[PDB]
RNA sequence: UACCCUCAGAAGGGAGGCGAAAUAGAGCAUGAAAUCAGUUGGCGAUCGAGCGACAGGGCAUACAAGGUCCCUUGACGAAUGACCGAGACGCGAGUCUCCAGUAAGACUCACGGGAAGCCGAUGUUCUGUCGUACGUUUUGAAAAACGAGCCAGGGAGUGUGUC
RNA sequence: GCGCUCUAAUUGGAUGGAAGCAGGGGCGAGAGCUCCUGUGGACCGAUUAGUGACGAAAAUCCUGGCCAUAGUAGCAGCGAU
């Protein structure tokens, strides 16, 4: 009658108090957009980031208000870096074989988008039976 | 008419500037203020010079404009406007909620703020707004 | 060319289009804007009065240099685009024609939608010369709806 | 000689146009011009062994 | 692209037929940006200009791909760190001792309770802070120094020989 | 260290819908990676080792397209009104 996602969409990993504090930190602090200088002033200039090289550039010079310049002090904590917001580490999956070795508590799975409906169904279920969650599940009517 | 003044200040024999400074402060706190007897407010100094400063402000101008009030009504209000960010939303709001009246159009007497009263007994060098206005060429209607 | 930008319901609605018409595109925007919401019939009477000069079409966007017309309400400038107007009458004659051939009351139908679109480039022919200047080429959709 | 087969010449200053060699009103030869030569192209004289 | 209606009409349009698909209908695969029409959301005819960045408010939001978030209380608690009161000085503003490194104190968590446009995020707008593009030339560029109307695509350390 | 072309070895995806495109979600300080929906309708990757006509906001840069300019100038001036 209604649509319901296959799999363990509610499953949550188990993280050591530290990693949970760290994950929580990242989510709290966040980071600046880090978009290219003046991208919003000229259409031809895309949002993608390029270091400002102008000798007189206001950003390059760090004038307050002209945007944060990309630098290492902005990195996320080692422990959680790359972690999906749920806390899960992801594993790119293309076929059923790829599901082997994946710990359903530590990692969730993302099925390459290129995979077709047929091969998905196989994966989606076998994945669940292995205790693994699939971040991008098929929604069926039940 | 009809101004739900939260506060009514009596300018009679009071230093215009000092009053205006406090009226601004309060208006920037909502305090709907009304100033009374501006014709009788006073500013210290040597009359002859004081008048010059004001007389000049009237000559100053051009196509664009520089409207300067000659009535004590206006003189005082512009003095107040000068102490507020009347171009900013909140500033124009405070100013808008402040009015100067000639004489007292209310019932309640006005209250005198602290440190704004000039002691006529120990002060011979000062001027009355009305006197200034009479000089500026204003039409005495008070 | 264009395709209907709005969606209609065949049971309570008629359609009509104009293709590659060589006429001011700026005048069309005005007329459309002007006759939308009117009744196929009201529009016709209107447009004919415009072609006459008794009724002016409000020029709200393309009005540089245009002199003020007293009959314009809420606005000031306007003119009497008789070429563009004669072409809207064709669109209407057609929209109201299809209307009745479907058991509808064309004249009393509402102009739910009408919009002009510049299409450009006429395109030379085989045994035919080329386009002189860059005369605009207009397309215009119309959707009649039962009251 | 790809791109070089033309007598194109730049008009120089004076008409509010970049100094780009042109012929019949179309720019030619130089690398930044559509149909112009290829600056640093592949070469036969190169030893790929 | 037959048939029918309309039209001055081999035009065009409506209806219709073919095909998986006509938004594959003739310069007909896909169909970006600049840009145009219509329209939805936000703003708006008393108000100020590098168009934003970071904070924080309004309003707006189908699903999916993110799921957080608010308040009571409590635990932990770095630097910092009191009010009141008791006594004691100072012409005075005020200070000293004690109460006390106490109460307080960012982040984080636990119990109970709450939110589903609700939290993030996104669109627009409001407020605060800062802020006169970019690249180049230059001792010094927002410059009344030089370049560009806008967008897309194109556009500049390569080969041989020798050291 | 990220990205592009094509070669090889190893290994995968796709008409149960590839590339591309539009809008949207997640990750990375970032170059960028990835997912969802729509479109599309036939190709597309990953890792390693290679290859190079390999990355643009600029050059009065080139070519094409387009907007404002504007429903504006011109369609009068001539001894042939
Ligand atoms: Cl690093
Ligand atoms: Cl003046
Ligand atoms: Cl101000
Ligand atoms: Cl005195
Ligand atoms: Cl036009
Ligand atoms: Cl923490
Ligand atoms: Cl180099
Ligand atoms: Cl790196
Ligand atoms: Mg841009
Ligand atoms: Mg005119
Ligand atoms: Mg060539
Ligand atoms: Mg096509
Ligand atoms: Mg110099
Ligand atoms: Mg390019
Ligand atoms: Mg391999
Ligand atoms: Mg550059
Ligand atoms: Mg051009
Ligand atoms: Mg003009
Ligand atoms: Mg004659
Ligand atoms: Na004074
Ligand atoms: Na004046
Ligand atoms: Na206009
Ligand atoms: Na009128
Ligand atoms: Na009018
Ligand atoms: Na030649
Ligand atoms: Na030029
Ligand atoms: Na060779
Ligand atoms: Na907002
Ligand atoms: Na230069
Ligand atoms: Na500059
Ligand atoms: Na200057
Ligand atoms: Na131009
Ligand atoms: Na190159």
């Amino acid at each position: 009658t209604e649509l319901q996602a296959r799999g363990l969409t509610e499953k949550t990993p188990d993280l050591s108090d530290e990693d949970a504090r760290l994950l929580t930190q990242r989510h709290r602090v966040g980071k600046p957009q880090f978009n290219r200088q003046d991208h919003h002033k000229k259409k031809r200039v895309s949002t993608s980031w390029r270091k400002p090289r102008g000798q007189l550039s206001k950003q390059r010079r760090g004038i307050k208000g002209k945007g944060d310049t990309v630098e290492a002090g902005f990195r996320s904590p080692t422990a959680v870096r790359g972690k999906h917001p749920s806390g899960f580490e992801e594993v790119r999956v293309h076929n059923v074989d790829d599901l082997e070795g994946v710990d359903g508590d530590t990692e969730a799975v993302r099925i390459a988008s290129k995979v077709g409906a047929r091969k998905r169904e196989r994966i989606e279920e076998e994945a669940e039976d292995a205790g693994i969650r699939v971040l991008n599940p098929t929604y069926v009517e039940v | 008419a009809e101004f739900d003044a939260d506060v009514i200040v009596d300018a009679r024999d009071c230093i215009m500037g000092r009053v205006a400074s406090q009226v601004a402060e309060q208006a920037l706190d909502g305090e709907t203020v009304a100033v009374v007897n501006a014709e009788r407010a006073v500013i210290t100094g040597r009359e002859e010079q004081i008048v010059e400063k004001y007389e000049k402000r009237v000559d100053i101008g051009n196509d664009n404009g520089y409207f300067y009030p000659k009535r004590p009504d206006g003189i005082f209000k512009r003095t107040i406007r000068g102490m507020l960010p009347h171009k900013k939303q909140r500033g124009r709001e405070a100013f808008e909620s402040v009015r100067v009246y000639l004489g007292n159009p209310y019932d309640e007497d006005g209250e005198v703020l602290d440190g704004t009263s000039l002691d006529r007994l120990s002060n011979i060098k000062f001027v009355t707004l009305g006197e200034i206005s009479e000089t500026l060429g204003a039409n005495k209607t008070w | 060319g264009i395709s209907y930008s709005v969606e209609a319901d065949p049971d309570t609605t008629a359609k009509a289009m104009l293709r590659e018409r060589q006429m001011s595109f700026k005048h069309s925007k005005a007329i459309a804007r002007e006759i939308k919401g009117k009744t196929a019939g009201e529009a016709v009477d209107y447009l004919e009065a415009v072609i006459e000069g008794d009724q002016p079409v409000p020029f709200k966007q393309h009005n540089s240099g245009v002199g003020h017309k007293s009959k314009v309400d809420g606005w000031d400038a306007g003119r009497y685009p008789e070429k563009a107007s004669k072409a809207f009458l064709d669109l209407l004659e057609n929209a109201v024609g299809n209307a009745d051939h479907q058991g509808f009351d064309g004249e009393a139908m509402t102009i739910k939608h009408v919009a002009a679109h510049k299409v450009g480039e006429r395109k030379p022919r085989a045994m035919g010369r080329a386009s002189a200047w860059n005369s605009p080429q207009v397309d215009v959709e119309l959707i009649l709806e039962e009251p | 000689y790809a791109g070089l087969r033309t007598p194109a010449e730049s008009f120089g200053s004076g008409r509010g146009q970049a100094h780009v060699p042109k012929l019949d009103g179309r720019a030619r030869r130089v690398p930044q011009a559509v149909k112009g030569r290829s600056a640093h192209p592949p070469k036969t004289e190169k030893d790929r062994s």
